């Protein structure tokens, strides 16, 4: 049911911009190895 | 037809793409969506029978 | 974290998906397939180069392996940036660069990114500064904001055993269920340090194909399987030996050089077979001696009662009617069911039929049992089928992957009648004991990306297996084991209640031994009926007690009086002094004893 298909390979992007956040958020996790918010 | 029925369907906080079944209570019958892969809500289905059969 | 249970490239791959989805991300690293729990969940891998199976597997922490553990330790340290190698659906990969975040658990924290790519980039690798993955991206959480964030999810690596179970004079049971890691983590480990402790390994499986599957487990470390061609191989070299249980009990009959193992593990140690239970008592004798430590690796030890133990992998117990023979109709659920099924027969011949039934109907059915195990157990796998029917040699570390199990609890029993003339007759079908019950079932329960194993089954197990055979035919090997003076080699403890036979009543002198040992392992025959001949003062070569009997020994194959032309070319009845039914059970072993009484063998 499941096929593979190469994508690329693992390499340290030195011309790739700066994007997204730092914050600090209080996660529960669960059995499932779920996430969720305390 | 049970109360998760009610729920809108739920792509959770995971980042895979399985595709679901969810009862659309907007129109009446069922119909594709995004899976995350975990925390699946109650309308969540496999397949659009057990959709149907359950609502 | 767990393991698995089943029988090349570079680079990050996209999971797809036929029913050309895409699912999910991974990462071939150190020839290892590296994905997430949640995107895959324990399918199958199947790809040009093959397919791929799970190996390692922390559901609690929503991570995957396919072809064996995990080699990915580089993890992130509180203070540098990474990149996200994004891989979406439709879509060449990104490198999306930032400074994580942290996601304080309540216990306690770990790394953290604050990007949202398109459902399918699961899996994909955060990459450090060195170009090693750091973690996977996939797994994560949304803020009050409606933001996304996805933490930084890292593995982060055996079995230690306890240091008594290598002390001399002590016997150590372990009572392993199928998906412990046991031939694969365990024995592994066990080895590996009475290697550091340089002791004398002695290794025992039941079968050829177990044994095999332990020397693959234990590749890199010096294991030198021993056949039963061989009477005593001594090697300078420290060396762990491999060989069978039957091996063992051959080479202590035939041998005078066999070493004295300090530590000996027997894997499988429920196997009721007669060359099994002596090696046992020799086992336990050497231990009582204080030269030898012992481990009995087992599912069902001593005691055992329990038909339905808990699986690692749920089990549905399913009980109703069995059909023992060929049928018609009335029994839809076990051809509609298209799954792979193991049946268990009571026997040879109710396989056959069994099996031709099935093969009747467009069902592809591979049959096993005691004398084409080796042979045939094999392409249960270098082939795909949809019934195994098998005997009770399934119940030996036979591993498949199957959904079902049907057991109907039913088999034979050889017992030795005394009703005046000695005799062996196969008694039943009769039902099974507790621990072969529960060994039939455990065949299943053991994939944790199934969770709905099917063991379907009819009766109940009786404890009932005291006048076997076999526990008289053990005492009649063991009686014929030299040990020092005053040791006495009697069965294994829990086991020697089952026989009322006292000690020594079959130790046999020097040639008429030698007789005993060729006329069982070059013969085939029976224990029973090998000793019988053997102490008889009957040659290996003499042939004539085939056609001694009386009238009611005649053998009969298909109803008719069995004749046999001999080596001299003269025709007489098959009519054995000495009757076992085992030798005239099934047609394979019938042809065999044919061969035998032809003196052509």
């Amino acid at each position: 049911d499941l096929s593979l298909e190469k994508a690329a390979n693992v390499q340290w992007d030195e011309m790739a911009d700066i994007t997204g956040s730092s914050p600090i958020i209080e996660v529960k996790q669960d059995e499932d190895g779920s996430f969720s918010i305390r | 037809r049970p109360d998760f029925c009610l729920e809108p369907p739920y792509t959770g906080p995971c980042k895979a793409r399985i595709i679901r079944y969810f009862y659309n209570a907007k129109a009446g019958l069922c119909q594709t969506f995004v899976y995350g892969g975990c925390r699946a809500k109650r309308n969540n289905f496999k397949s659009a029978e057990d959709c149907m059969r359950t609502c | 974290g767990a393991l698995w249970d089943v029988p090349l490239s570079e680079g990050v791959y996209r999971i797809m998906q036929r029913g050309k989805t895409q699912v999910g991300v991974g990462i071939h690293m150190e020839g290892v397939f590296h994905t997430m729990w949640h995107v895959t969940r324990g399918s199958v891998i199947c790809h040009e180069t093959g397919r791929l199976e799970p190996s390692w597997a922390d559901v609690r922490n929503d991570m995957i392996s396919y072809g064996g553990g995990w080699r990915l330790g580089d993890k992130w340290d509180k203070e540098e940036d990474v990149q996200v190698l994004a891989i979406e659906p439709g879509k060449n990969p990104k490198h999306v660069q930032t400074k994580p975040g942290l996601f304080k658990t309540l216990t306690g924290e770990i790394g953290a990114v604050t990007l949202d790519f398109k459902p399918g980039t699961a899996g994909s690798p955060i990459i450090n500064k060195k170009g090693k993955v750091i973690g996977l991206y996939g797994n994560g959480v949304v803020t009050k904001s409606g933001d996304y964030v996805s933490a930084i999810t890292q593995a982060e690596r055996d079995y230690e055993v306890d240091e008594d179970i290598f002390r001399k004079k002590r016997l150590t049971i372990m009572d392993l269920h199928p998906g412990a890691g046991k031939t694969k983590r365990i024995l592994p480990s066990i080895v590996r340090e009475a290697l550091k402790r340089r002791l004398r390994t002695l290794i025992l499986a039941p079968t050829r194909v177990v044994a095999a599957e332990m020397e693959e487990a234990l590749r890199g470390l010096p294991i030198r399987y021993q056949t039963p061609a061989v009477k005593s191989e001594h090697t300078g070299r420290e060396i762990v030996d491999l060989m069978c249980h039957a091996t063992f009990t051959t080479r202590l009959l035939s041998s005078t050089r066999v070493p004295n193992y300090n530590l000996i593990v027997m894997d499988e140690a429920h196997f009721t077979d007669p060359c099994s239970v002596a090696a046992r008592g020799y086992i336990s004798t050497r231990v009582e001696m204080g030269e030898a430590a012992a481990i009995f690796m087992t599912a069902t030890p001593p005691g055992s009662i329990d038909p339905f133990p808990q699986s690692n992998s749920p089990i549905e117990d399913i009980e109703r009617e069995i059909p023992e023979r060929s049928w018609n109709t009335g029994f839809d659920w076990i051809t509609d069911y298209q799954g792979k099924t193991v049946w268990f027969v009571p026997s040879i011949k109710a396989g056959n039929d069994i099996a031709n039934c099935l093969r009747k109907s467009g069902k592809k059915v591979i049959q096993l049992s005691r004398k084409t195990f080796d042979t045939e157990y094999p392409k249960t796998k270098l082939t795909d089928w949809d019934f195994v029917v098998t005997t009770d040699i399934s119940e030996m570390g036979a591993n498949f992957r199957a959904g079902r199990v049907i057991d109907p609890r039913r088999c034979l029993k050889p017992v030795i009648l005394t009703d005046g003339p000695e005799r062996v007759i196969l008694a039943g079908p009769i039902p099974v004991t507790p621990a072969s019950a529960a060994q039939r079932r455990g065949r299943i329960g053991r994939n944790p990306a199934q969770e709905d194993d099917q063991y379907v089954f009819s009766g109940d197990p009786l404890k009932n297996d005291e006048d076997h055979a076999h526990w008289t035919e053990a005492k009649m090997l063991l009686d014929n084991i030299y040990t020092p003076e005053g040791i006495i080699p009697t069965l294994f403890g829990p086991e020697r209640e089952k026989t009322q036979a006292i000690d020594g009543e079959f130790r046999l002198r020097g040639e008429q031994r030698k007789t005993f040992v060729e006329l069982m392992r070059r013969g085939d025959l029976p224990v029973w009926l090998s000793y019988k001949v053997a102490s008889a003062g009957i040659s290996y070569k003499d042939r004539e007690w085939c056609f001694t009997g009386e009238r009611n020994n005649q053998i009969l194959e298909e109803n008719m009086e069995v004749e046999i032309w001999t080596r001299e070319g003269e025709k007489k009845k098959l009519r054995p002094k000495w009757l076992d039914a085992r030798v005239y059970a099934d047609p394979m072993a019938l042809k065999d004893f044919k061969e035998f009484a032809s003196g052509r063998k």
